[PDB]
């Protein structure tokens, strides 16, 4: 793999959110019932602000950091993240069990959303539609989506490991008499 | 049991006949709940309609062809004398028995038969016979165990390679096939693994 | 025994000619939640007449 | 004496038959799935009279030299 | 003959009876002995020596929908028997009778809608085992929700409308997963058929994957820790029907869809994440059992110990083994026929005289309700595995083969043999014992409709308590052919 | 045929008084069941899928679009015997529906114009035919100009569909000024990899797709369904939705779009949350409206993608008039009428319907049990075939948020149920009035093909790897 | 008794579409495998019976019959066709 | 009008909407035949006596 930036990552990822907080506050105000003004965008703000900056920083932070710490790219780094997110806003509430329970699920919910890619777009060459598919045709390497016949032993041996029942050879021809 | 025994006119008249009864679940009790409360003539009059809830009133051949204007009156007058019969069953503790001579039914305590249940004819004697019938045939499929089989394939399997032992004496084959089972293999099963030898 | 619930558990109005009355108006609960209506027959009765 | 069960050649040979024609459903199931997502004929998906895609354009100020290939 | 004009025949007998008595029990209990019986004439046409699939019947098929296909081309759902589909099957067709006799008499409104929904439950279970093909399994397991839902809704204790949600929404979203994967399986395969999906072999990364969801259903069906809380609601507040057919039969069918969806296919996964189902199996008996030891009602306890009998079962059919295969089966069998006796015991015969489920109240029937002393004593000791009954040779097999895969959990798991005597006992000399309980009044002893059925759910377990290997006729082919060792 | 029949109209109805409109609607009823028979053999002209320009290249006929023609005929068959057939010859059901002179005009000009949407091949069709489908429907929602809450109604849709407008023109005229066309088939691999068109696409998808609720716009559409009567709600909700939808399925506009990945989320998991705490019945069927335009939204992004919608958008349509049509059919049996317009609102208001119409209770079951996708009801088989189509293209979160959003919308599905087979003092046990016959036919046929049409999935798999193929 | 004697298919001659082929072959390693069992049980007869006759003898003329079942044992028993039918040792 | 009259009872329908009637009938039915003629000249049906005349 690549390195990741971490502090690079993290101060585009601030001033974005940053800039987040401040559309979401002038859409609030604008949105809201009561008497206000330009001042009540930054005081009667439910912590938009700080909620979006918050969250950018401990995700992208621990996303980057996991990957450089875990030295690979994977799931596992945005199940971190989202337990980091999941910690800031639970901070929120002032109570120690929803903070464990939001970062619990939250973290569950990323790490999630790593295994099946980290998108919510699809690869479209990676896909079942544009690839490979169907049975193989002649002993060449089994792909992801292509289905096979008939197995190599050696293949299972390595792949799952010896022991419990599974051999590199069966069991009456190792022990077959040499007749 | 019976085959055409309807008769229009009786139940006709015995729905009005039971109209002019209180309800089933008041009769007996005379809303305080003693069975002394009711009258004499009444209470022969209600043992009277329900002893006969259970008499042939329909049979298969008049199910099968009257309309349902007829059913209708069978259904919702049978339904009083059920729940005549059964609310003073409980509360009297006695059932209606019409003697073999006198034409007079009256409440009587004798429960010792007499008395049956609507799920027995089916249960007792189309349930339980298959379920019999399903023990005999697990035990006598049984016998198609492949164990059996086994035993004598591989005393064939013998006797096939070594034919000799057929001659000897014919208690005696059983120990000889024994020998020969324990010198060898007559399995199979390496020739069955044809590419695992390389 | 009968209270109104709802599809989460939660408590629900019953509604009938008790809150069309001119006492509930002027309140500000959301459109889903609020049961006033504005073309019931108790309201609109004198209506463009 | 009761137990009259089919044998197992004629067992097997049924089973055989379902099995062919489950993998001949398989096989027109791929096939259409190829046969569908394959490139057609522009008459087969556009205009089966007039096939030519080639635009021909206005007439009433036709200039000599704005035919191209 | 014209098979329309015999089923108009029947048809219309339904419809006079119905006209008559306004009534359907006694012809539902007729064509449920009907079943029964043809059920056993197949038995007696099946050839053991054949590991083929027999009376193949296909439906729905693009050139004959409404009757059946002898096409070339096979594009319906299809059907067929094995000597594993035929157990449970005659497990099915000897319960649903029972099933609605253990509530003849006490179902007074609505009764027709009652007797309806349950011949449907039990008919729909029974085409469930017939199904050679993933999505007919799928169709024909989703299909007892609604029913089920209904039944506990209307005719329910107390807390019957949380009870019916959660057996939809759980049994639901463990059926979604269920569905994912049989979808990928359609899009990669583009076959689904129980007859020749071993010879396909996915690549192993597609196989982590798909089992996850084949398991993460059989997790919420079986049920298995940590999904085990909505059988304890779900069999409190049912009806009577609902209990038996649920705790004998839609928990089979999870064991059911291991053998016949997860283990010819997936192999390798199996053999891969075994040791991850023994993790779970474990604490689904032990945490089940100890926390049946603090429970109130009764007839929560006895789903408590349904789920842990289901457990050990599970440690046994994903042990690799042959023993474990007919172990896990016979576990199966004999919990089917144990459990609905309890059940009626605790669900129609107290609740019926004293319509309340508290431990508190009970105590001292010995006294005056012996004979149902007597049956509580011999269904609890059959219940915990006394041998000579089926519900022991099934634990003795699956934690010979559990021991076999894992001796450390496989030996682990044997205090399920000591902590289910303990959560059963516990309560069993409650109620058999001490001086007659001063808050309950006499009621008659048990009825004789009440006796036929706990006799017969009796000899039944201690048969194949005492022979179990007349039911090895059928099995011989499926303890093996589901054994990945080379 | 639709042509001559909004001409006709105008004139028979014009020299027709108040007092006809029944049996008028009740003739235009019976004309579009003989066109639907006697004109349907015109899909050979589409076998091995032959395409067909017409109007110079301003219209496109495929089997795609006449299967649709056919489903809207068979929605306006439906919604008609609706108004043309009353309930109950009682003086309450005549003043709760009766219809008015101009509407049936109205009803058929959006069928016209939802024609002109799917049938479209120029931007320019589709402009016009996207303002003939709105403008009819801004009337549809005024007629009823005795009632306030639809007059606020048709004000709100009349400026939040105008402002969409604007958006589509916009986009259009961006389209032009880039590339100098205004037709799709100018498309191709080569100018969509060679041209930044993704902005100035999304915008059109966008543009349509806020005008049948999606997410986060849908509380206006919602307020409107809420706020107009039942039997223009029937209609509104879905044939706009059907026509929009089907547009931009036959055009592969947006084949892997994140904007539009992100937007279905949103609105399978606000269609499903938000309508968990409504009390109202018509905001409860919209916000499942919504969760069902997600799924149908998630195909948007396939390439391959026609089985998949014509199986759901036909048993979405029939759950959907049904579902409707059973509410309908209860207003007899409750105690409280609310308006002369929406008789019924809250699903309170449905108890104890078991103790008094058994059977409208398990069409009720039947139908609920189909949206939620529980087999053999249609709703399997066709939730079913959209898992198929992402799985295969690639998109896994979104197939998870698909069952979550699934699981979800039990609960409000099933709150009708539940309370729907409660039980309930002072129960019906007679009445001599009867409910019409021709709707309990078609409200029997519905159920009935929810239930088994099951039975020819295979038969219209065949029809379609001809057809379609 | 008509004892039947069907024919030993395998794997490795077959190809897999041919259904019939393959539940020929799934029966005949199943069959012989069942046969490996009973040769097992017999050895394990003929021990209890030299064991009976024997006495404290049996240490000795016990002695090969014993390892026999010893040996026999891990190897002589069910092990199931899927997998080998599902891996070509050849590779 | 036999199955859910207009009003309580059954009236035969005024013969205001039979002429309308018998005017959008015949439209519909000469739509069809025009289709259907049409078909014939497409090739989609059998065409054989349509082939011969214009060939002629
Ligand atoms: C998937 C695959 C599944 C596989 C399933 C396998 C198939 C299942 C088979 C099911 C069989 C069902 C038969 C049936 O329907 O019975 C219904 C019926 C139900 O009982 P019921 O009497 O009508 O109940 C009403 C009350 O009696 C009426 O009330 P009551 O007032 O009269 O109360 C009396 C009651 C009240 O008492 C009690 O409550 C006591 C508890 C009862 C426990 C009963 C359990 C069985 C105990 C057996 C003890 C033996 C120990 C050794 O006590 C009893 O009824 C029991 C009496 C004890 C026996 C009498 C002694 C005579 C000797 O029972 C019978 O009619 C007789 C069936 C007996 C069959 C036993 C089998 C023995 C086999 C013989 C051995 C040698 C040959 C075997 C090989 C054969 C090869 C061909
Ligand atoms: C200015 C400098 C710029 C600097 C450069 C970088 C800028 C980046 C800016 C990023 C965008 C920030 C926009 C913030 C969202 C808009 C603010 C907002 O308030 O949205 C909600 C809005 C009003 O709600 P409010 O008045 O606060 O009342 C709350 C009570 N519920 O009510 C609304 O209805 C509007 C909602 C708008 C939603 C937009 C679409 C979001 C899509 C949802 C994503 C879902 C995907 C994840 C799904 C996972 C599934 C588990
Ligand atoms: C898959 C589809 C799910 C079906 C779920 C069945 C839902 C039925 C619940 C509503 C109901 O009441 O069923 C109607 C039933 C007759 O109901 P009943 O108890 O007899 O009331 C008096 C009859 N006139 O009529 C029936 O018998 C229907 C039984 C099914
Ligand atoms: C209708 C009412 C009348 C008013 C009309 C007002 C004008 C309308 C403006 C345009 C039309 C509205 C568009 C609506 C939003 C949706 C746009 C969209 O979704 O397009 C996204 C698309 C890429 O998405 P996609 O194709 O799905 O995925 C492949 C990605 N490679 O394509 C793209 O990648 C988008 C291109 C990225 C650049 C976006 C431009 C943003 C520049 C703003 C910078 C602002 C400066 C910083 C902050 C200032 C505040 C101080
Ligand atoms: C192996 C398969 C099953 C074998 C057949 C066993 C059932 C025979 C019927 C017994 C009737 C009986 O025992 O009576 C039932 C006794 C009655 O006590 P009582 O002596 O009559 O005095 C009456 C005085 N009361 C009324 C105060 C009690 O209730 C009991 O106190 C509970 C003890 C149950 C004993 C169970 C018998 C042992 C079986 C255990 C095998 C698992
Ligand atoms: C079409 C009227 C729809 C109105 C609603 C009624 C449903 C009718 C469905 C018939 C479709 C067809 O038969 O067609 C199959 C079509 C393509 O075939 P086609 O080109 O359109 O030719 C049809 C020529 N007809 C019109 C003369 C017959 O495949 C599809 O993807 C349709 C998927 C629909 C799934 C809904 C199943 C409903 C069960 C129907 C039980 C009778
Ligand atoms: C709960 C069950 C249902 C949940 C929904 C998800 C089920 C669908 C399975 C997701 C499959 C993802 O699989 C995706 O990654 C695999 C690797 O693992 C890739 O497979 C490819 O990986 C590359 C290595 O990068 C190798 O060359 C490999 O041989 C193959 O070509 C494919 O690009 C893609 O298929």
């Amino acid at each position: 793999f690549h390195p990741y930036n971490t502090l690079g990552l993290a101060t585009q990822s601030a001033m974005v959110g940053l800039g987040a907080g401040v559309v979401a506050a002038a859409a609030r105000n604008s949105l809201a019932t009561g008497p206000r003004n330009i001042l009540t965008t930054f005081s009667k703000s439910g912590g938009v602000v700080t909620i979006f900056t918050g969250a950018s920083i401990a995700y992208v932070f621990t996303y980057c950091s996991a990957a450089n710490l875990r030295e690979r790219k994977d799931g596992w780094n945005h199940m971190w993240a989202g337990a980091a997110t999941g910690a800031v806003l639970g901070a929120r509430t002032k109570l120690v069990p929803a903070f464990i329970g939001w970062t619990v699920l939250c973290g569950a919910a990323c790490g999630l959303f790593g295994w099946t890619g980290a998108r919510f777009n699809a690869d479209r060459k990676a896909s079942l539609e544009q690839s490979p598919k169907g049975f193989v045709q002649e002993d060449a390497h089994q792909t992801f989506w292509e289905v096979v016949h008939r197995r190599p032993l050696s293949l299972t041996v390595e792949q799952l490991g010896e022991g419990r029942g599974i051999n590199a050879v069966p069991i009456a021809t190792a022990t077959e008499a040499p007749n | 049991f019976a085959l055409r025994a309807y008769n229009e006119e009786k139940e006709l008249a015995l729905k009005q006949r039971l109209s002019q009864l209180p309800p089933p679940g008041k009769a007996f009790v005379t809303a305080e709940g003693e069975p002394r409360p009711a009258k004499e003539a009444e209470l022969a009059e209600l043992a009277e309609i329900a002893a006969l809830y259970k008499t042939d009133r329909v049979g298969i051949l008049d199910i099968l062809l009257l309309g349902n204007k007829h059913a209708r009156l069978y259904r919702d007058n049978t339904a009083l004398l059920k729940d005549y019969y059964y609310n003073g069953r409980r509360i009297l503790d006695k059932i209606p028995v019409k003697d073999k001579q006198t034409g007079k039914v009256t409440w009587e305590i004798k429960r010792e038969g007499a008395e049956k249940e609507d799920w027995v004819n089916q249960m007792y004697f189309l349930y339980a016979p298959s379920l019999i019938l399903l023990l005999i045939v697990m035990v006598y499929k049984s016998r198609e165990d492949i164990t059996f089989w086994a035993k004598k394939e591989l005393d064939q399997r013998v006797l096939d390679k070594h034919p000799e032992i057929n001659d000897a004496p014919e208690n005696e084959r059983d120990a000889l096939i024994v020998e020969r089972i324990i010198a060898g293999d007559y399995d199979k099963l390496a020739s069955l693994q044809k590419k695992a030898t390389p | 025994d009968p209270i109104p619930s709802g599809a989460l558990g939660q408590k629900v109005p019953h509604v009938d000619e008790s809150h069309q009355d001119l006492l509930f108006r002027t309140s500000h609960m959301v459109e889903d939640l609020e049961t006033y209506d504005e073309d019931s027959p108790i309201n609109t009765s004198d209506a463009n007449t | 004496t009761f137990f009259h069960p089919k044998s197992r050649e004629d067992i097997l040979n049924e089973e055989a038959k379902i099995v062919q024609a489950l993998n001949n459903q398989r096989e027109l199931t791929i096939k259409m799935h190829e046969l569908k997502r394959e490139e057609k004929d522009y008459a087969h998906s556009y205009s089966p009279l007039f096939s030519d895609p080639v635009p021909q354009g206005g007439s009433i100020g036709k200039a000599p030299g704005s035919s191209r290939e | 003959m014209f098979l329309t004009s015999i089923l108009l025949s029947s048809l219309y007998l339904f419809n006079r009876i119905l006209a008559w008595q306004g009534n359907v029990k006694h012809f539902y209990l007729f064509a449920s002995n009907l079943l029964l019986l043809f059920i056993v004439v197949l038995y007696i046409n099946f050839n053991t020596f054949s590991n083929s699939f027999q009376f193949n019947f296909e439906l729905f098929n693009s050139l004959n929908p409404f009757g059946l296909s002898n096409s070339d081309i096979s594009n319906g759902l299809l059907f067929g028997i094995d000597g594993l589909s035929l157990t449970f099957i005659l497990l099915t067709v000897l319960l649903i009778p029972l099933t609605l006799l253990g509530n003849w008499y006490n179902i007074n409104f609505n009764s027709n809608l009652y007797y309806t929904l349950v011949l449907a439950i039990g008919l729909v279970i029974l085409l469930n085992f017939w199904a050679l093909d993933y999505i007919s399994f799928y169709i024909l397991f989703e299909a007892t929700l609604p029913l089920l839902f209904i039944l506990i809704h209307i005719y329910g204790s107390s807390d019957s409308e949380r009870a019916s949600f959660y057996v939809l929404m759980f049994t639901l979203s463990g059926s979604l997963f269920m569905l994912l994967s049989i979808v990928v399986i359609s899009i990669v395969l583009n076959t689904t058929n129980f007859i020749n999906h071993n010879l396909f072999v996915l690549s192993l990364d597609l196989q982590t994957i798909i089992w996850l969801g084949l398991f993460i259903a059989i997790m919420v069906k079986t049920p298995l820790f940590p999904i085990h809380v909505w059988l304890p609601v779900v069999h409190s507040e049912s009806p009577l029907a609902g209990s038996m057919i649920l705790a004998g039969l839609i928990l089979k069918l999870a064991l059911y869809a291991i053998l016949r969806l997860l283990l010819p296919l997936l192999c390798e996964a199996q053999i891969l994440y075994t040791p991850m189902i023994y993790i779970i199996s474990l604490l689904t008996i032990i945490l089940t059992s100890l926390a049946t030891l603090r429970q109130i009602d009764l007839k929560v306890i006895i789903a408590y110990s349904s789920i842990s009998h289901m457990g050990i079962a599970i440690l046994g059919v994903c042990s690799n083994t042959s023993l474990g295969i007919y172990g896990s089966i016979v576990l199966g069998v004999a919990h089917g026929f144990v459990s609905p006796a309890l059940f009626l015991i605790v669900g129609g015969i107290l609740y019926d005289r004293y319509h309340i489920r508290i431990v508190n109240y009970y105590k001292g029937l010995t006294t005056y309700m012996p004979q149902l002393a007597t049956y509580i004593i011999i269904l609890s000791f059959a219940n915990i595995g006394t041998p000579l009954t089926g519900n022991f040779t099934g634990e003795f097999l699956s934690l010979q083969g559990g021991f076999i895969r894992n001796p450390i959990i496989g030996g682990i798991s044997c205090i399920s043999v000591l902590l289910a005597a303990i959560y059963q006992l516990k309560l069993t000399n409650k109620l058999t014992g001490g001086i007659s309980s001063i808050y309950m009044h006499r009621t008659n002893d048990v009825t004789i409709r009440e006796k036929f059925i706990m006799n017969i759910l009796i000899i039944s377990t201690l048969i194949i308590g005492i022979c179990p290997q007349i039911m090895y006729n059928l099995l011989y082919w499926t303890v093996n052919n589901y054994i990945y060792i080379i | 045929m639709l042509i001559l029949a909004i001409i006709s109209l105008i004139t028979f109805v014009s020299m027709s008084k108040l007092s006809d409109n029944r049996a008028i609607i009740r003739l235009i009823n019976i004309y579009l069941i003989l066109v639907l028979v006697l004109d349907s053999f015109l899909y050979l002209l589409f076998l091995n899928n032959q395409t067909y320009t017409v109007m110079g290249e301003l219209l496109i006929f495929n089997s795609f679009t006449f299967y649709i023609d056919m489903l809207i005929y068979f929605i306006m068959i439906v919604i008609s015997s609706l108004y043309g057939y009353n309930l109950y010859n009682n003086n309450l059901y005549k003043t709760l529906f009766e219809p008015k002179k101009e509407l049936i005009i109205l009803f058929l000009i959006n069928i016209l114009g939802a024609l002109l949407i799917v049938h479209s091949n120029d931007f320019i069709t589709l402009f016009v035919a996207i303002e003939l489908q709105s403008y009819s429907i801004y009337l549809i929602t005024a007629i009823y100009n005795s009632s306030y809450k639809a007059s606020k109604a048709s004000m709100l849709y009349f400026f939040m569909g105008g402002i969409l407008s604007i958006l589509i023109a916009y986009s259009i005229n961006t389209y032009y000024s880039v590339l100098n066309s205004y037709t799709l088939h100018s498309l191709d691999s080569l100018i969509i990899n060679t041209l930044d068109l993704n902005l100035i696409l999304i915008a059109l998808s966008l543009g349509l797709l806020f005008k049948i609720g999606i997410a986060p716009l849908h509380k206006w559409l919602i307020s409107i369904y809420e706020n107009t009567p039942i039997l223009i709600t029937i209609y509104i909700s879905l044939i706009p939705k059907i026509s929009i939808l089907s547009y931009l399925v036959l055009s592969n506009i947006s084949i892997n779009s994140l904007v539009i990945s992100i937007l279905a989320i949103l609105t399978l998991l606000v269609g499903s949350v938000g309508g968990l705490l409504q009390i109202k019945i018509k905001r409860l069927l919209a916000f499942s409206g919504l969760t069902n335009a997600g799924y149908m939204m998630l195909l948007l992004l396939l390439n391959n993608n026609e089985f998949s919608y014509l199986y759901y958008i036909t048993q979405y349509s029939i759950s959907h008039l049904a579902i409707f049509m059973i509410i309908i059919f209860s207003i007899y049996y409750i105690n409280y009428i609310n308006n002369q317009y929406n008789p019924i609102i809250y699903v309170n208001q449905l108890k104890g319907l078991i103790h008094d119409n058994a059977y409208l209770v398990l069409s009720m079951a039947i139908v609920v049990f189909s949206f939620i996708g529980i087999p053999p009801l249609l709703g399997f088989f066709g939730k079913l075939n959209i898992l198929m189509s992402i799985l295969n293209n690639g998109y896994y979160f979104i197939s998870i948020v698909l069952i979550v959003a699934s699981l979800i919308s039990a609960l409000y599905y099933l709150y009708l149920l539940n309370v729907s087979i409660q039980d309930k003092n002072n129960i019906l046990i007679n009445s001599n009035e009867t409910v019409s016959s021709v709707l309990s036919y078609i409200l029997s046929s519905l159920i009935i093909l929810i239930t088994f049409g099951f039975i020819y999935n295979s038969l219209i798999i065949d029809i379609f790897n001809v057809y379609f193929n | 008794s008509e004892h039947q004697r069907p024919e030993l298919v395998s794997f490795d001659d077959i190809n897999y579409n041919d259904h019939k082929k393959v539940r020929e072959a799934q029966e005949s390693y199943t069959r012989e495998q069942f046969i490996r069992l009973e040769a097992l049980k017999t050895v394990r007869k003929a021990l209890e019976k030299c064991y009976e006759e024997s006495g404290p003898n049996h240490f000795e003329d016990c002695k090969n019959l014993a390892e026999q079942y010893l040996d026999m044992l891990p190897t002589h028993r069910l092990q199931g066709y899927l997998g080998y039918q599902r891996n070509d040792p050849s590779k | 009008e036999w199955l859910d009259p207009v009003k309580g009872k059954f009236a035969r329908p005024s013969v205001k909407f039979l002429r309308v009637a018998t005017m959008l009938g015949f439209a519909v039915g000469f739509g069809a035949a025009y289709a259907r003629s049409s078909l014939r000249f497409f090739g989609v049906t059998e065409n054989a006596r349509e082939y011969k005349k214009d060939e002629a």
